[PDB]
This record gives structure tokens, C-alpha cells and sequence, in this order.
């Protein structure tokens, strides 16, 4: 990896959701379920390491 | 920017100009930049390789 | 929370119970829980293997 950034549920400049769209980013981050989220689609069809 | 729409769900990193003009939540996915270059044809030993 | 600061530059992980109270800034740096253990440092008895 070049750089480390991350991506983002981007809302207006001064909105009242950048606080309670984290607090629900980082609910379903504790409970696992943006890794169930991710297993799910960038799952794939398998690819031998093969050695 | 100009109050169209609200959210953006959408793989929109960020980064240090869009911060500027745009509220972005905390992360969900983490990123980074890397090279996609194509694998080669393994070697393929044959058969009669003594 | 009782304003006895103004910053926590600090490694202050950023979870679900701490946000509702203070209010973190956008991450310095990525990790995850993981687990640390003694390096093995036996060898395999392997009394075959010629
Ligand atoms: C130092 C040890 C000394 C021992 C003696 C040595 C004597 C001479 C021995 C071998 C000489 C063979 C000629 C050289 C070939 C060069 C490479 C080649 O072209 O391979 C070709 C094989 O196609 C063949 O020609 C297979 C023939 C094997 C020889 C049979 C053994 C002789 C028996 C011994 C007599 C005992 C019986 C006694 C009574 C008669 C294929 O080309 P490739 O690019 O290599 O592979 C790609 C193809 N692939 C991917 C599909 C696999
Ligand atoms: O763009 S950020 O909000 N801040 C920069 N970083 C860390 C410095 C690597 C990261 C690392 C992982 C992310 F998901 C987001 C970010
Ligand atoms: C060593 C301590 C108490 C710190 C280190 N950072 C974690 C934190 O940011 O809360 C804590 C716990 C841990 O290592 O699991």
C-alpha cells in the first residue's frame, strides 16, 4: 500500500448527520457486521495460491 | 456542496481537498494504492523436463 | 467530559462507548485486535524425510 485512507458516507458542509452516521458506522463496526457485509461481496469464486 | 442531496454512499474516499468542502463520516472500509499487474503464465513444466 | 482538557493525542482507540461521550477526531493511524505469542523455537522431529 502507497498510502492509508478510507472511504466515507459523505453529507454537507455543517450537516446534522456527520455524528449520527458514525455512531451507526462504529455500531455495526463493534458488532461485526461490516465484515459480514464484506465477506459477502468481495467473496469471489476462490484463486489458487497453488505453492 | 449546493444541498442537492444529502448522503453519499458511494466508495468516496478521503481525502484533504474533499474535507474542505464536504463533511465526511468516520471510515467503513480503509483503502490504499497499489499496482494491479498481470501475473505470468507460470512456467509449466513439462512432462519430459529431465 | 469535565473539560479538564482540549485534546487526548494519545493512542485512544476510537470505539462505540467512547464516542457517544467524548468526540474523536479522523484516524493518525490503522490497526485491529491481534493476538501475541511466543515464537516456536523447536524443530519438528521428522526422522523420515530422507
Ligand atoms: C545423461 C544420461 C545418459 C543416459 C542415456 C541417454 C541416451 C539418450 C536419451 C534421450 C535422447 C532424446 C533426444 C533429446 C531430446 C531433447 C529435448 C526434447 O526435445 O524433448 C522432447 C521429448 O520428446 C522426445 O524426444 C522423447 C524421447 C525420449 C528418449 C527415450 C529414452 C532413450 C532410452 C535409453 C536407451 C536404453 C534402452 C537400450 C536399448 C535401446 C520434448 O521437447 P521439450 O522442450 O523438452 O518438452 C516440451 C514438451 N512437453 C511440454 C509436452 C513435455
Ligand atoms: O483518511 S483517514 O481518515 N486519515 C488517514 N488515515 C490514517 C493515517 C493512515 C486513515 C486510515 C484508515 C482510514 F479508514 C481512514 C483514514
Ligand atoms: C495498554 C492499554 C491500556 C491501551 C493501549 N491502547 C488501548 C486503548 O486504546 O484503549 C488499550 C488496551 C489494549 O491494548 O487492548
Amino acid at each position: 500500500l502507497i498510502d492509508s485512507k478510507g472511504y466515507g458516507v459523505g453529507t454537507p458542509m455543517g450537516s446534522p448527520y456527520r455524528d449520527k452516521i458514525t455512531i451507526a458506522i462504529l455500531q455495526l463496526q463493534e458488532e461485526g457486521k461490516l465484515h459480514m457485509m464484506k465477506e459477502k461481496w468481495w467473496r469471489g469464486n476462490g484463486c489458487p495460491e497453488e505453492e | 456542496i449546493d444541498h442537492k442531496a444529502d448522503l453519499a454512499v458511494a466508495p468516496l474516499a478521503i481525502t484533504y481537498v474533499r474535507e474542505k468542502v464536504i463533511d465526511f463520516s468516520k471510515p467503513f472500509m480503509t483503502l490504499g494504492i497499489s499496482i494491479l499487474y498481470r501475473k505470468p503464465n507460470g512456467t509449466n513444466p513439462g512432462v519430459f523436463s529431465f
